[PDB]
């Protein structure tokens, strides 16, 4: 049944298809009559399922493209490591991580840009990075530039390797469709092999090299006197000097008496009191448990060895009264369509990125991470944006599947059919709840603004006037604050310091974390978050459901997934496809994520961070003005935008000048997007004729006739420039603020 | 003759055709790349040859130095001699790295000719090899070159005894592969050569077997 | 049709046939696929191996004669930082001026074969070469060698030449690399190696 | 653009330091920092958690404008 | 080899080669002749 399947040498490697630019699609392989050929070439350059029709070639192309992407990622990683090795103040940072700003990039002195190499400390001059790579290397046990150089080379090797594979499995030994379809063995190997063995190997590295080196770094010894990471491998006695449990050998693990490993396999909440990060003796135990979890979970599905589940008997068995014929006919969907898999994978990966961004700020896993505010803010914002993009991509690919892979002749299996058969109800109720949330979230802010404007603050929705204390979040905080005493007797402390329990921790001045309060100003913004998320789901789900047909256009699936409009008739049918719904949902995703990152920035600078002095007095950065000034839009205008934007604007003539330049650059790009977002193709196509006339008058008429951008490319360009401008503006503002004041 | 069913390719032809393949790595349906049924027997053959050549040399110094024949240069562990510097190394007439590049230069000639005889059977008997152009033609299977040099004595004349010799060779090669794997592993949980492990097991197995560390 | 290759058992590529000297079928990347580029690359390699012969003879022999206690010329590395009657820029300008003429006439010979053979001052000298790259003539071939039987005395000599020139190229590149790895002369490398070929090699540094 | 130019020129004339416009307008961040960001300190402070003053109405209208403007999009 | 030259004759490759050569030229000029505001001719 399950076996290796390969077709020897299916495509001769050559340069013939390389000289003919358009070769994948026959419609544009002929040549560029007009200039709307250069555009759609790059447009459908990666539309593998559009060039051909057989799943086999599509799957082979997908495989090789994955290999190329992995090679590019490996080149990126090797470059980051080589820069940390050659142009970084890492060794100087290790001797004083609380007074040396990280930096791993230097600039050539050519045109006066030399001043971008600011004084970061340690006798170095370069741009201050915020990737958090220094903390990651300190937590990994890396303690010398040499140990970076090597791994850089290592990465490069893998890069080449990946490229080789990418060529091989398309040109010498490419599989056939029947091989990719074995999803049972694929999941078996990704659970047991990739995640399980990977976690086990990292737990091994931790428990062997990362624990003793980091412990000796916490004891205050010089990073040069620390023995090399192999002196703890060929000397169990030198390692047992810190964790004497190693003196007991590998015997406790095999006699099930491994409760004596409590030295390096701990269960302790809170953060390390000197590094402001998690206990590596805890993360080692965590990885050791996760590894065996994924390993025993990688034996569920059936292969050619008789035992195991089959993910078709599992599906059909779930078929209730309310839901027609259950999950029947879904195993046929997710093994004969690459899009219905990409949708689920993108949705789950985006949600997981959001979970990661929420967890890492609250439980700092790297030493001296919660101290460096710039890194902790960038790692939140970047990951939030990535997740917000991935979820919209999931929506788009679900729409694509519904448009050109769905068919009813087999989808009489009343689960997808049933949800398709009450879309007019799903979207109606989602619309109503969106309206309700929008009103009961934004009208409260408008109320507060009008009251504070009418000289009557006593009628506001503040924490002094009518209160809206979120009781459920407070109860959850109080419940997790008491867990290490009742509902977690073995855990020494709560999982995080953000819960109301616990106390403050300092890393030499600046504060790392403390219990976070929750008042009305948090109630309002959480409801605003819910409202924006709901509107985004509304747009995307409406597009996905009405991707096939609607009352307006009953044969929309014949038109396709991507098309501008079905005429100016029926009153007007502009922006009626699913691609246009993704276009419209990108802006609301941008809105939502921008509000989230503003929330996080202000709340952290106001109620979390700061610099404590002796006797315990702690003064936050802004001064705790979030609970009172964030209830009115004017407060977000002056106390957040106007006030905090005072660092970037006056950064000229300093090491933070590039942020001040990119502020205005991103403003220009954002405003430039409006030219494409507001205008239309006809005006520009007409205007181009009056320029072609002047060209013909002087015999400079090009042979590739200059047509204007299509109605869909205009929208694509507009949304791309809009997102670039907005995100780059927020990037520059956030960095120029937090680098100087954090 | 058991532990698997002779599905469609382990009929009984090859020397050592015990019909054992629970995964199906010789299945001729998907065969491209390196797991075709013509590369796997060859790979097993010469991996077993190298294991037979290594599982003897791993113990030879340690067992010879106990007879007092060799001077006290024979590293009682097979690994304290150059092959791994950090756990001990012996000083020879040259750097281990120049020894390594000399070994690679001498082995490139020894291996590229064999590769060309596998990929191109009749070749390596046409191009004038320097000095005495020797008759090293591909006399039959790329795993049994025959010849007046690779068969000094001509041991094995007709099909019966030659097939017996072949199956003996593949069985000894599998045994030697398992032996060198055991060397590699038990050099970690003990910290001493394999012959010393055997001696300490002969001392008393109740307190010196694997279940003591 | 019988000829030895750079890789026994392989097949010579289609664009290589052993007609031109020094041919061993070595062209993995296919850099000489079309003849329009082959007729250029052969001249490139010829001029290259000749210049490399000259450079190797200029680098290695004076170094030995300096170490042999005979000559006293400085090392080949720092022959630029010496005392000559004119600045290096002036000598370089004079070199370029003198070389423009020769290399232009050679270029015209390569592009249009035979278009440039007669002395433009005394129009009777008439260089005697016939194949591009081997200009012949009393100036470039005084001893008459070079005009012999069609093959086995000409082709043999030309391949025996390119065989030496490739070795010279490798040797001079190696001298260049060694003069930066080990900051000594190229003959000191050989001396230190022969003194202890076991421990004295490229691995004796890192 | 015309009204921005006129208003900044005359603000700097009436205050007393014409040499702020005469020197901070030749680049573009000067317009964003010395005209827009600087002259907005009493506008947005028309009302705050500490009270309100005569400019409050404008501090409303100002924000109002933005809303309507954004709704156009 | 002919198709390699044809591919190198494409629009993006010639564009990036030209713009990179021009960037190198301008960068060298500015590294050797910096802060040029008035033509001294
Ligand atoms: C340039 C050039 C390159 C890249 C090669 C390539 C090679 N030749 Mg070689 N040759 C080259 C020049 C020449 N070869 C040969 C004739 C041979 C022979 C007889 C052999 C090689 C062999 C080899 C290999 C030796 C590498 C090693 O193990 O160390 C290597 C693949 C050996 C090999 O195993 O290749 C299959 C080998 O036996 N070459 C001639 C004379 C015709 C050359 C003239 O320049
Ligand atoms: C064309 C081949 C050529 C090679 C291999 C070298 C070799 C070298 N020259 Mg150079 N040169 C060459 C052409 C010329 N040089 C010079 C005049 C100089 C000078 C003045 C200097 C060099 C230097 C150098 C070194 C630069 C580092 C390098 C070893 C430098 C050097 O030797 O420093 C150690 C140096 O100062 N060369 C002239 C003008 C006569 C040349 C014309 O062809
Ligand atoms: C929600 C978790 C869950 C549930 C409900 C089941 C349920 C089942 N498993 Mg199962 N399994 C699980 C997780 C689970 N498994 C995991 C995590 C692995 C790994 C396996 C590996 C596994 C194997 C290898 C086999 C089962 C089998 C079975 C079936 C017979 C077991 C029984 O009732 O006695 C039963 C339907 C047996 C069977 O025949 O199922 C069809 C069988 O051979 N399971
Ligand atoms: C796992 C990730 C993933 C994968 C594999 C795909 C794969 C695919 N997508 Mg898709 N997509 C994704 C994520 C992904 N997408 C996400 C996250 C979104 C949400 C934004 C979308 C939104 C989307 C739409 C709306 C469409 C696709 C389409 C496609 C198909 C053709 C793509 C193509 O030819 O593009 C070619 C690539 C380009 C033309 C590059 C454009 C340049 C980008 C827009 C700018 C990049 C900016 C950069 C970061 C910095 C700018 C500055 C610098 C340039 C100077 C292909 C199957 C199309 C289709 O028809 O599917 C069949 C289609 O219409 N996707
Ligand atoms: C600031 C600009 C702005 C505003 C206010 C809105 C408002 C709205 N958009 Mg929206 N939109 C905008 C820009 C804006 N959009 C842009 C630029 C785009 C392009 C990407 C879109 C794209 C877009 C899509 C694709 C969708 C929406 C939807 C919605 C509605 C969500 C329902 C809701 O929350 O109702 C709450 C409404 C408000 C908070 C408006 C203010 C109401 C005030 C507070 C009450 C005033 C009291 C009283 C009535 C005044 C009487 C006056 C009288 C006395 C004279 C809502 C009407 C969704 C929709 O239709 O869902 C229903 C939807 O699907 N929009
Ligand atoms: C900051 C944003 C921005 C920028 C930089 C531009 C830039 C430009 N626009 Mg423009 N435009 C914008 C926003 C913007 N627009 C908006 C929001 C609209 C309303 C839809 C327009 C409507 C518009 C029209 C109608 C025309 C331009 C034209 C032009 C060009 C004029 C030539 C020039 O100045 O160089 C130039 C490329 C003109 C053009 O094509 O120049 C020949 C032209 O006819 N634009
Ligand atoms: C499997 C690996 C391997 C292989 C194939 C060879 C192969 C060879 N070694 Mg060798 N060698 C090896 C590992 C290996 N060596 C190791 C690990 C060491 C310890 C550092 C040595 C130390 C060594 C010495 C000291 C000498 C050789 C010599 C030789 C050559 C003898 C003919 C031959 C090419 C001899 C030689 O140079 O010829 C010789 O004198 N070897
Ligand atoms: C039409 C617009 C325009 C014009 C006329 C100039 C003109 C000039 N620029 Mg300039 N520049 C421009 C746009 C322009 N730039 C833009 C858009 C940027 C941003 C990328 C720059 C960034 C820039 C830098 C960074 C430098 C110049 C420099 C110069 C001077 C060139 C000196 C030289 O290399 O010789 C010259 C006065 C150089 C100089 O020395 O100025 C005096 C210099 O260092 N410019
Ligand atoms: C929540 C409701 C819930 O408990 O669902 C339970 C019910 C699923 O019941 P069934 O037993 O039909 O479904 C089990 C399987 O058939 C697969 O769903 O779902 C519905 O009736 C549709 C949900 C629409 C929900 C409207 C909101
Ligand atoms: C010309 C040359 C040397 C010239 C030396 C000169 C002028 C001497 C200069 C000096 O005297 C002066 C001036 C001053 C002295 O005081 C010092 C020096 C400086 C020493 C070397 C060429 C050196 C050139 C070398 C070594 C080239 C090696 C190229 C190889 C092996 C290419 C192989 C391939 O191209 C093929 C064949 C086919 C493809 O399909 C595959 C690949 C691999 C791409
Ligand atoms: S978009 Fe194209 S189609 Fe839709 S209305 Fe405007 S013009 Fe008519």
């Amino acid at each position: 049944e399950v076996k290796i399947m390969v077709e020897k040498d299916p495509v001769k490697t050559s340069f013939e298809k390389w000289a003919k630019p358009g070769h994948f699609s026959r419609t544009l392989a002929k040549g560029p009559n007009t200039t709307t050929w250069i555009w759609n070439l790059h447009a459908d350059a990666h539309d593998f399922d559009s060039h051909t029709n057989d799943l086999e070639e599509i799957s082979r192309k997908v495989f090789s493209a994955h290999f190329g992407q992995l090679a590019v990622i490996f080149i990126w990683l090797s470059g980051m490591y080589f820069h940390g090795a050659r142009f970084s103040n890492y060794e100087a940072w290790l001797s004083d991580p609380t007074h040396i700003k990280p930096s791993a990039q230097v600039v050539w002195p050519i045109v006066g840009q030399k001043i971008l190499n600011g004084d970061v400390g340690g006798g170095f001059q370069g741009i201050q990075i915020t990737s958090g790579f220094f903390q990651l290397w300190r937590a990994s046990g890396i303690t010398s530039e040499l140990q970076l150089y090597t791994t850089a080379i290592g990465g490069l090797i893998f890069a080449a390797l990946m490229l080789f594979a990418g060529w091989f499995h398309y040109h010498k030994a490419a599989p056939k469709l029947a091989w990719f379809q074995n999803v049972e063995s694929m999941l078996n190997h990704h659970l047991a092999g990739l995640l399980g063995l990977g976690s086990l190997a990292w737990a091994g590295h931790q428990v062997h090299v990362s624990l003793p080196i980091n412990r000796l770094l916490d004891a205050g010894v010089d990073p040069k006197e620390i023995p090399l990471p192999h002196e703890f491998i060929l000397n169990r006695d030198l390692l047992a000097q810190l964790y004497p449990s190693f003196s007991k050998g590998l015997t406790p693990f095999f006699t099930l008496n491994w409760s004596e490993y409590s030295d390096f396999l701990t269960f302790r909440g809170g953060l390390n009191p000197v590094t402001g990060g998690l206990w590596l003796t805890d993360t080692a135990h965590h990885h050791l448990a996760i590894a065996v979890l994924f390993l025993v979970a990688g034996h569920m599905y059936r292969t050619n060895f008789g035992i195991g589940h089959s993910m078709k008997e599992i599906l059909e068995a779930h078929k209730g009264p309310f839901t027609g014929e259950g999950h029947k006919g879904l195993y046929e969907i997710l093994t004969t369509s690459w899009h219905a898999q990409l949708a689920i994978n993108l949705a789950m990966l985006g949600s997981l990125t959001i979970i990661v961004a929420h967890h890492m700020y609250a439980m700092p896993p790297y030493p001296y991470l919660a101290t460096d505010y710039a890194t902790q803010l960038s790692l939140f914002t970047h990951h939030m944006w990535i997740g917000g993009f991935l979820v919209v991509g999931a929506a788009a690919h679900a729409a694509i599947f519904m448009v050109r892979d769905y068919d009813p002749t087999t989808q009489y299996n009343n689960l997808l059919d049933r949800v398709l058969r009450h879309r007019d109800a799903i979207i109606s109720h989602l619309n109503w709840v969106c309206i309700f949330l929008g009103f009961h979230s934004f009208g409260l802010y408008i109320h507060n603004d009008t009251m504070s404007a009418l000289g009557r603050p006593q009628d506001m929705f503040s924490d002094t006037a009518i209160q809206l204390q979120p009781v459920f979040a407070q109860w959850i905080q109080n419940t997790h604050a008491l867990a290490p005493s009742l509902t977690a007797p073995n855990a020494t402390a709560s999982t995080s310091l953000t819960w109301g329990g616990g106390d403050l921790v300092a890393v030499g001045g600046k504060v790392a974390l403390l219990p976070i309060p929750l008042g009305t100003a948090d109630f309002l913004v959480h409801h605003i978050h819910a409202f924006t998320i709901h509107v985004t789901v509304l747009i995307l789900l409406k597009g996905v459901l009405f991707a096939r047909s609607s009352r307006l256009i009953p044969d929309k699936a014949n038109l396709g997934f991507r098309f501008p409009c079905d005429g100016p008739g029926r009153g007007g049918t502009c922006q009626v496809s699913a691609w246009d719904h993704v276009f419209l949902g990108l802006f609301w995703m941008y809105n939502a994520i921008s509000v989230v990152i503003f929330h996080f920035s202000w709340k952290m600078q106001s109620d979390v961070w700061g610099s404590i002095s002796d006797q315990g007095v702690v003064t936050h950065i802004t001064g705790g003005n979030f609970a009172q000034s964030s209830i009115t839009i004017n407060g977000w205008l002056r106390d957040f935008l106007w006030a905090q934007a005072s660092q970037v604007i006056q950064s000229y003539g300093s090491s933070l000048s590039a942020y001040g330049l990119l502020f205005l650059g991103a403003h220009f790009v954002w405003a430039f997007s409006l030219m494409f977002l507001f205008s239309g193709r006809g005006y520009w196509q007409e205007l181009i004729e009056s320029i072609v006339w002047a060209h013909n008058k002087l015999k400079v008429a090009p042979a590739i006739q200059p047509r204007a951008l299509s109605i869909v490319q205009g929208r694509a360009v507009g949304v791309a420039h809009y997102l670039l401008g907005g995100i780059a503006t927020t990037w520059a503002f956030f960095l120029a603020r937090i680098i100087s004041v954090g | 003759f058991a532990s698997k069913q002779s599905l469609s390719y382990l009929d009984g032809t090859l020397p050592g055709d015990y019909g054992f393949d629970p995964l199906g790595l010789m299945d001729p349906e998907g065969a491209g790349g390196f797991i075709d049924p013509q590369w796997l027997p060859y790979a097993e053959i010469i991996n077993g040859r190298f294991a037979m050549l290594g599982a003897a040399g791993a113990i030879a110094p340690e067992v010879l130095g106990r007879i007092g024949l060799i001077p006290q240069e024979t590293a009682i562990p097979w690994f304290q001699s150059g092959v791994i510097p950090p756990v001990g190394n012996y000083s020879y007439w040259a750097d281990p790295y120049t020894l390594f590049v000399l070994e690679m230069a001498l082995m490139g000639f020894a291996e590229h000719r064999r590769a060309q005889d596998y990929y191109k059977p009749g070749s390596m008997g046409k191009q004038y090899f320097l000095g005495l152009e020797k008759f090293l033609g591909g006399s039959g299977n790329p795993a049994y070159p025959g010849g007046p040099i690779f068969n000094f004595l001509g041991f094995g004349k007709n099909e019966k005894e030659l097939q017996e010799l072949k199956v003996k060779e593949v069985k000894n090669g599998r045994l030697a592969m398992m032996a060198v794997l055991g060397y590699f592993t038990q050099a970690i949980f003990t910290g001493v050569g394999p012959f010393q492990n055997l001696l300490d097991h002969l001392a008393d197995p109740v307190h010196n077997n694997v279940l003591t560390n | 049709n019988d000829r030895p290759l750079w890789f026994p058992g392989s097949k010579a590529p289609e664009w290589l046939d052993g007609s031109l000297p020094g041919d061993f079928g070595f062209d993995p990347l296919g850099l000489g696929s079309d003849p329009e580029l082959l007729k250029w690359f052969v001249q490139a390699e010829l001029v290259h191996c000749r210049w490399a012969m000259l450079g190797a003879a200029g680098i290695f022999i004076p170094e030995a004669l300096t170490k042999a206690g005979i000559l006293n010329t400085p090392s080949w590395n720092v022959a630029g930082d010496q005392q000559y009657f004119a600045d290096p820029t002036t000598l370089f300008v004079i070199e370029l001026i003198l070389f423009a003429w020769a290399e232009g006439r050679r270029w015209a010979d390569i592009v249009n074969p035979g278009c440039v053979n007669v002395d433009p001052v005394f129009p009777n000298n008439k260089l005697t070469g016939t194949d591009v790259g081997y200009p012949g003539g009393l100036w470039f071939d005084p001893l008459g060698w070079g005009q012999t039987k069609d093959a086995k005395k000409l082709k043999e000599l030309r391949t025996k030449e390119i065989k030496n020139g490739r070795l010279a190229m490798l040797a001079v590149l190696g001298a260049v690399v060694q003069a930066n790895y080990t900051h000594t002369g190229p003959i000191d490398n050989l001396l230190a190696h022969l003194a202890d070929p076991g421990h004295n090699t490229i691995f004796a540094l890192s | 653009w015309v009204t921005f130019y006129w208003h900044w020129k005359h603000i700097t004339l009436w205050q007393g330091n014409v040499a702020q416009f005469n020197e901070s307008s030749t680049y573009l961040m000067g317009w964003l920092r010395d005209y827009l960001w600087l002259n907005s300190s009493q506008l947005i402070n028309g009302y705050n958690p500490f009270g309100m003053n005569s400019l409050s109405v404008w501090a409303w209208m100002f924000l109002f404008g933005h809303l309507v403007w954004a709704t156009g999009f | 080899m002919q198709d390699v030259k044809t591919y190198l004759s494409t629009a993006p490759v010639l564009a990036t080669l030209w713009f990179g050569f021009l960037a190198g030229l301008l960068i060298e000029i500015n590294r050797f002749f910096p802060d040029a505001l008035v033509l001294p001719l």
